[PDB]
């Protein structure tokens, strides 16, 4: 499969309530693996999956001195918005980056990833070029301005290319019974009247990792997207994941009606129906 | 600009009644990300529920699982409760096991 | 692991 591997960092002020909360979690695909929250009541970053544990105690201590001096820097970044966008020390803000790599079918970097936003919208983004940036807005353009004249993005492009590929392909062969796994949905259909009149038909997807999937309904092998009601997807807790897609049917019509499946743990797409 | 949760209540495996199972309330897709859940048994608040470590989508929204070990029964009711500032008051979704 | 490079911005 085609692996990726992501941090998470958000920091978020609260005024009167002391220094901003920090908080990163890292991802391999849809697995987690560490965490670190200033609000802990002894910060460290902390192993979240079995196969991270067997890193020694000299990965702990870099990965949390990295983790506390962000605590400190994104916590600067905050007071730097206030002035950029011309706000008062009394409100509570966000920022939140997201950076990591994606590996193609052969374990070779596909594209890196260095994003942030400010109160949940976007603020600047590193290019797929990792050598050129985005500016959401004039704020933006400013530390823009800032991150051209040290060559920010030069340093980037090194560990994305570099540490974030190499790191990734250690952790999915210290994981590799779970991490390059595809668990395929458990499937089934479920029929439930509404009334003399109607029924609704839903496709179930069950037990599924990763989380990408795709699931429709065809009428007369005609795609049905505007009638679907299609939940996210969703954690089961144990891994996996779940969705579901439902249409309101005509009584008697039932078999008309035809569920689709796409996951990577399916050598072909599946088709189901209503098995009364 | 503020986003407001969707919020779903399942279980962790299809129910059975008599049979143990985990209880779950997702909410997702919200900003800011300070957020109140609660699950509820009969209306009454089940203490000890455990969450998720906050993470956020590609859109910047926040999710969250919540989530506690529970054994279905016929009668029993149970639900999500959820407040949040873009919320005037709580938003209760009631559990379904068809959902 | 994660990147050292700090960010301001």
């Amino acid at each position: 499969g085609s692996h990726s591997m992501r941090y998470f960092y958000t920091a978020m002020s609260r005024p009167g309530r002391g220094e901003p909360r920090f908080i990163t979690v890292g991802y391999v695909d849809d697995t987690q693996f560490v965490r670190f929250d200033s609000d802990a009541t002894s910060p460290r970053m902390a192993p979240r999956a079995p196969w991270i544990e067997q890193e020694g105690p000299e990965y702990w201590d870099r990965e949390t001195q990295i983790s506390k001096t962000n605590t400190q820097t994104y916590r600067e970044n905050l007071r730097t918005a206030l002035r950029y966008y011309n706000q008062s020390e009394a409100g509570s803000h966000i920022i939140q980056r997201m950076y990591g790599c994606d590996l193609g079918p052969d374990g070779r970097l596909l594209r890196g990833h260095n994003q942030l936003a400010y109160d949940g919208k976007d603020y600047i983004a590193l290019n797929e070029d990792l050598s050129s940036w985005t500016a959401a807005d004039t704020a933006a353009q400013i530390t823009q301005l800032k991150w051209e004249a040290a060559r920010v993005a030069e340093q980037l492009r090194a560990y994305l290319e570099g540490e974030c590929v190499e790191w990734l392909r250690r952790y999915l062969e210290n994981g590799k019974e779970t991490l390059q796994r595809a668990d395929p949905p458990k499937t089934h259909v479920t029929h439930h009247p509404i009334s003399d009149h109607e029924a609704t038909l839903r496709c179930w997807a069950l037990g599924f990792y990763p989380a990408e999937i795709t699931l429709t309904w065809q009428r007369d092998g005609e795609d049905q997207t505007q009638d679907t009601e299609l939940v996210e997807t969703r954690p089961a807790g144990d891994r996996t994941f779940q969705k579901w897609a439902a249409v309101v049917v005509p009584s008697g019509e039932e078999q008309r009606y035809t569920c689709h499946v796409q996951h990577e743990g399916l050598p072909k797409p599946l088709t189901l129906r209503w098995e009364p | 600009i503020q986003r407001t949760p969707k919020i779903q209540v399942y279980s962790r495996h299809p129910a059975e009644n008599g049979k143990s199972n985990f209880l779950n309330c997702y909410v997702s897709g919200f900003h800011p990300s300070d957020i109140e859940v609660d699950l509820l048994k009969n209306g009454e608040r089940i203490e000890k529920v455990e969450h998720s470590d906050l993470s956020f989508s590609k859109d910047w929204s926040f999710y969250l699982l919540y989530y506690t070990e529970f054994t279905p029964t016929e009668k029993d009711e149970y639900a999500c409760r959820v407040n949040h500032v873009t919320l005037s008051q709580p938003k209760i979704v009631k559990w379904d096991r068809d959902m | 692991r994660q990147d050292i490079l700090d960010l301001w911005i």
